[PDB]
DNA sequence: GAGTAGCACGTGCTACTC
DNA sequence: GAGTAGCACGTGCTACTC
């Protein structure tokens, strides 16, 4: 009966738990004794995203450039 | 005291609500579709994995064009 | 102590599926 | 119709902060 349904809520939870602390292994979080709040791991996770697609950008974006600047040297060197 | 605690937590959980949201759209596999909270903490932990593969891989191709090209200023 | 934030439960609802 | 999945609410604790 009600020992069902409360009992797989109880297991969905604890599944949600798990997603929850793997995700909390990744991310800097914070330094020594961290917090959980899963408020705080939420914003966090959202923000390092954040970091690691403006950092991929500028490095899509040096590479082009250092590419560019390979190809003059190299006709430069021609001459 | 019950109605106002209940209250608060209500507002407690729309925030919660709120940035599982935000997260989900910062996902570019999740974006823009009706994802459990569940598929939305496994895809973010994909993505972040993913990304750092890339970043750590464009940094190695950054350091290879560097050394390549001051060793060419030189034969410049 | 008064006022909460954070959390785990036990439940009720809704939308699906066959 | 009955089972399941995912939610969100009401609720009572812990552990502060003022």
């Amino acid at each position: 009966s009600r020992s069902t349904h409360n009992e797989m809520e109880k297991n969905r939870r604890a599944h949600l738990r798990l997603s929850l602390e793997k995700l909390k292994g990744l991310v800097p979080l914070g330094p020594d004794s961290s917090r959980h709040t899963t408020l705080s791991l939420l914003t966090k996770a959202k923000l390092h995203i954040k970091k690691l697609e403006d950092s991929d950008r500028k490095a899509v974006h040096q590479i082009d450039q250092l590419q560019r600047e390979q190809r003059h040297l190299k006709r430069q060197l021609e001459k | 005291k019950r109605a106002h605690h209940n209250a608060l937590e209500r507002k407690r959980r729309d925030h919660i609500k709120d940035s599982f949201h935000s997260l989900r759209d910062s996902v570019p596999s999740l974006q823009g579709e009706k994802a459990s909270r569940a598929q939305i903490l496994d895809k973010a932990t994909e993505y972040i994995q993913y990304m750092r593969r890339k970043n750590h891989t464009h940094q190695q191709d950054i350091d290879d064009l560097k050394r390549q090209n001051a060793l060419l200023e030189q034969q410049v």
